[PDB]
Parts: C-alpha cells; structure tokens; sequence
C-alpha cells in the first residue's frame, strides 16, 4: 500500500544542498542592504521635511 | 476683461480634470 | 500666494512613488510577482486668465510582464510559464483571476492549489486521486501514479486551463490577481478560452520582474525632487510673511 | 481657546519621549537574561489614544508587553535551563525598533516646528491690545 | 509614513528568511533531515483612484493607482524528497524508501 | 537578481553530472550494470520585442 | 493621577534592585 522497503545498517541523510543555500544567502542579503537604503532615503526626506 | 480690473460677470469655475473622457 | 499648494501637491505625489517603489523593493523574492509601475501625471488648471498653474498627481500604468527569471527546484509540482502565460484560479470572491505563481500544493483530500486559492481546468477546480504522485506535462496534462501500484498505470486525472493575456488589458485586483479590464472582458467574453499555444515547464519556479538599477535611480530622483519642492515651499513661506506687513501704518 | 494648542503640541512631545524611552531601553535589553526574581525579561510596546474632549491631544495609558514567542535556546548549563534544557532569551527586533526611533524623532520635531510657529503668532497677536 | 512600516516588513520577511537557510545549514549533518523552504506573499493592495476612460480614439496610458501594503512570510515547506543512504555498518540501524514513518 | 539564478541552475546541472558520474564509478565491478548518462537542455527563452 | 498635574504629596523614592530583596 505505498510503504517502503527497509535496508539495515543505513541512516538517511539529510536532503540539503548547499548551493542554493549560499546563493540565498547572497540574494537575502542584498535584498537586505537595498531595503536599508530605502529605510535611509526615506528617513532623509522626513528630517528634510522636518527641516522647513 | 485684463487681469486685474473690474468685472460685471463670475468667473467660470475650475474644473482641472484628471483625464479628458 | 498659491504655488505654496502646487508645490505641496508634488511633494506629496513623490511621497506616495516613493511608497510604490518601497512596496516594489520590499516583495523582491516573492514567487510569480509583477512590478509595480508609475510615473507622474500632470494636471493643468486653467480658465479665463493666464493658465500657469499645474498640478501633478502620481499615477501607475497596470504592470510590466516582462518574465521573471526561473530557478530550478526539481520539485516534480513546479510550474513556469511562457513569455505571457497565465495559471486561472477562482478568487475568494468566486470570480477567476489570473497569476504566474507557479508554487502548487495537494490538499489532504486530493484538491490542488495554489496559495490559498484552488486551481480550475476543465470545468471546476481539479481533483486528483487521495494520495496520487502528480507529474505536469509540458501542455498542461496532470499524470497521477497511486502509490504501491506498478508504474505502468500512470493516468492523466485532469488538464490546468492556461490562458493569454499580453499584458496591456490586464490590471491587479485588490488581493493581488490580475484580471482583465473592462474593454478587454467585453470584446473577448467574461470568461477565457484555453489555448494549445502556451508550454510550462516542470520542476522550475519564477521569481520576481523589479530591476533594483530602477529602482535605486527612481529613489534619487525622488529624493531630490522633494528636497526641491521643499526648498520651494520655504521660500514662498517667506516671502508672502515678509510682505504681510504692507497693511500696517 | 486657541491656547490648547500648546497643551495637544506638549502632549505629543511627552508621548513621543515616552515611546522614544521605550524603544531604548528594549535596545539596552536586546541580549538581557534573567531579571529581578529569574523571570525572563520581555520587551514592551506602547498604544497611542486620542483625548476625545472632536479633536484632542495623545496620551499613553499603559505599557503592554508583547505577546510574540520568546526565544528559546538550548543550553542546560544555565540553572534557568527547564526539562528540556531551554532558556528565554527576549524577542527584540532590533530593525524595529530603529524605525521606532527614527519615527518618535521625527514626530518630536515637527511638532516643535509647530510650537514655533504658533509661538510666533501668539506673540504676534497681542499687539493689537494696545 | 507607509514607507517606514512597508521597508519593515520587507526587512522583517529578509530576516526569517535568513533564519531558515541558517537553521538548513546548521542540520547539515542531522540523520533524516528534510530541508525548509519559504514562501511569502504580498499583502492585499490599497486603491486610491480609480482608472478612467480607455481606447476614447486616443493612446493615453492608464490613470489609476493603487499603493502596496508590504510582504509577509505565509508558509514555510518541507522538501519531502529521497536522501542519499550512508553506512554505518551497525546491526540496529534501518533505511527507509519511498514514503513513511515510524510510529 | 539576474545572473545569480542562471549560474543556480548551472552549478545545479554540474551537480547533476559529477553525481551521475559518481555513481557510474562506484559500481565498476557490479555484475550486469549499465552506465547511464544525463542529458541538458536548456531553459525558456524570454523575448524583447522591437519597436 | 495624570502625570503632570498637581499633587499635595510627594512620590516615594525610586529605587532599582539588582537583585530581589
């Protein structure tokens, strides 16, 4: 009905590539600094605004 | 009537619309 | 004395393309996700003298299509469409709408979905079999493999409706999916016809169309256009306060 | 009564010092761990309402700590260490409570540039009086 | 201003995100392990005008505009795939294919 | 956000192979094994049009 | 009540334990 088969004597290892995971970590933290930009900019006109 | 002077009749009112249908 | 509201009304107008290109910027890795255009739009007030006052009131045209870059995930229920290939889902509201997330999931009672919302083909939503494996074909044919059984009884269970919309007809709806304008819906029915001309890709999965050089050079301009207007607004302040003292003796 | 603006213009400042306070004394305890009496330290947010005399000033009327899922870690050589061997460490979202800053700062000098200008007016009017 | 409280939420979806790929590289070595993967959504969309007139024998583009709301992280899935088998050469240690657990 | 998914998918097609590879390598005295090779090809190509 | 109102007696020291008493 579906189940497996056993094997004896051997583990399952964990289904992580790492490839992908250092990639992520490029893209999250560009996405990260770009956004803290956006934050800064945004702060910049407040004070500016502030300013008047 | 020249900008500035006087006048017997209003003003049209201002619309500015978004966009022209 | 009234420039003071021309210059305010651009200074809040850059506000809020500031708060669209943020909401562009903030949802960059979300899956099937389509840009957010806008530019300025200006409004001329006029009548009976010297028309010099114009306003300015931001808008944003429906989206930019161009396709999202695919990364492979190998996940056997990932689907990514063609240059403008759409995936129909019936909304919250009953209606259909229109999306590229590709990112399908299996209910536990044999009901396919996209996030939140099921997946519609021939008829209603499809439904494959309790615990079916699910390969998706190039053209839209959903194959099912029951469990335990020989492979040699793989059985198509159902086909995604897939539709064509080339992008200048099609604006976002409030929760996020698109559908078609009110011209477009008339002249080609309520309802889509599915087409052969369209091929998905299996186990590749789109991200996002937001180019961050746009981005970055929208914020400047942005930027200095406000630091602008502000300069203007102050010096108006100034000058109409300088001369409200013509009156006195 | 045309001076209630001073008081809706101190009691913005006063919320806003209040929130501002808040946010950095969260940051002082970012990385904190048992406090007073070994229960785990957990930030606190505080809620704006409106003094409804219509249009009134902001006032503050309690600190309410935040209900988010503190962190739990591993680490069974603390005496804070429960069954599992976890200890709660505080939920403090550092960018947060940056925006939280940048915000209570920006507030308080708007409404100082306010205070300035109606102070110019006010001081303005009385010449009339003579 | 919406800007501050949308930037937070993308910072706020940028750092979970990081958390997850942190905690798939720390179990890299864990026996069994189904790696995790996140998905966000983009929250419902503000309208503010709505568009006008269209095609009326002239090619303005449209005037509507509706402002964003952020993103939030709206689920998080298990890659239930077939990991690679090592040996162990122990007498009490069992492989499991295709799909199944041990009650 | 645009080269970095292309070179993914590279560097996951390279995978593929040196896996495949490894595979053919392991079992070089299994009696009755058949070595196995991948095949690529690429990916949806997007178009510009002109004016 | 309010903070800064008008009060007849003074508040009680402040004091901040490093640790309970």
């Amino acid at each position: 009905n579906g189940a497996g088969l056993l094997y004896q004597g051997y583990v399952e290892t964990s289904n992580v590539n790492v490839a992908e995971e250092l990639v992520n970590m490029i893209q999250v933290q560009r996405a990260y600094e770009i956004n803290s930009k956006a934050v800064s900019t945004t702060d910049q006109m407040l004070q500016k605004l502030t300013q008047l | 009537g020249v900008p500035g002077a006087l006048s017997n009749q209003p003003a049209p009112p201002n619309e500015a619309p978004i966009a022209t249908p | 004395d009234h420039a003071i509201y021309t210059a305010m009304g651009a200074a809040s107008q850059t506000l809020n393309q500031q708060a669209v290109t943020a909401s562009n910027l903030a949802n960059a890795s979300t899956p099937g996700f389509r840009a957010q255009l806008n530019a300025l739009r200006a409004v001329p007030v006029d009548g009976l003298s010297l028309a010099t006052r114009t306003l300015v009131t931001a808008s944003t045209p429906g989206a930019d299509m161009t396709p999202g870059q695919l990364d492979y995930t190998s996940r056997p229920l990932d689907v990514a469409l063609q240059q403008d290939g759409w995936l129909v889902v019936q909304a919250a509201d009953g209606a259909e709408g229109y999306t590229r997330n590709g990112n399908i999931q299996v209910g536990p009672t044999g009901q396919l979905t996209i996030q939140g919302h099921p997946v519609i083909g021939e008829g209603g939503p499809i439904t494959v079999p309790e615990g079916s494996e699910i390969t998706i074909a190039a053209d839209g044919t959903i194959s099912a493999l029951n469990p335990g059984d020989p492979p040699n009884t793989v059985a198509p269970v159902g086909r995604l409706k897939l539709v064509k919309a080339e992008g200048n007809e099609v604006q976002r709806s409030d929760d996020g999916l698109f559908r078609l304008t009110a011209e477009a819906q008339a002249e080609r029915g309520a309802v889509l016809a599915a087409d052969p001309s369209i091929r998905i890709m299996s186990g590749v999965l789109e991200g996002s169309n937001v180019k961050p050089v746009e981005a970055m050079t929208d914020m400047i301009a942005n930027a200095r256009r406000f630091e602008m207007q502000m300069k203007v607004i102050t010096s108006v302040d100034e000058n109409e306060g300088r001369a409200n003292q013509l009156l006195s003796m | 009564a045309l001076l209630n603006i001073f008081d809706i213009a101190g009691s913005a400042l006063a919320a806003q010092s209040k929130r501002l306070n808040v946010a950095a004394s969260n940051l002082a305890n970012a990385d904190s761990v048992t406090g007073p009496d070994g229960q785990p330290y957990r930030a606190k947010q505080v809620v704006f309402q409106v003094d409804a005399a219509a249009t009134g000033g902001v006032k503050v009327a309690s600190v309410i700590e935040s209900q988010a899922p503190e962190k739990l870690v591993y680490e069974p050589g603390n005496p804070l260490a429960d069954a599992n061997g976890y200890v709660k460490m505080p939920n403090v979202d550092v960018v947060g409570e940056m925006v939280n800053t940048m915000s209570a700062s920006r507030s308080y000098q708007a409404n100082i540039e306010v205070l300035n200008t109606v102070k110019s007016m006010m001081l303005k009017t009385l010449t009339l009086g003579q | 201003i919406s800007s501050l409280w949308i930037a937070k939420t993308g910072l706020d979806a940028q750092q979970t995100n990081m958390d997850v790929i942190a905690n798939n590289l720390a179990n890299v070595s864990t026996n069994g392990f189904k790696r995790q993967r996140a998905v966000f959504e983009d929250l419902l969309y503000q309208t503010i005008r709505q568009p006008g007139a269209q095609s009326s024998e002239q090619t303005t583009l449209p005037s509507g505009l509706q402002i964003g709301t952020g993103v939030r992280p709206v689920a998080t899935e298990r890659l239930h795939s077939q990991g690679n088998l090592s040996q162990t050469n122990n007498s009490k240690d069992v492989a499991i294919k295709g799909q199944g657990f041990f009650q």
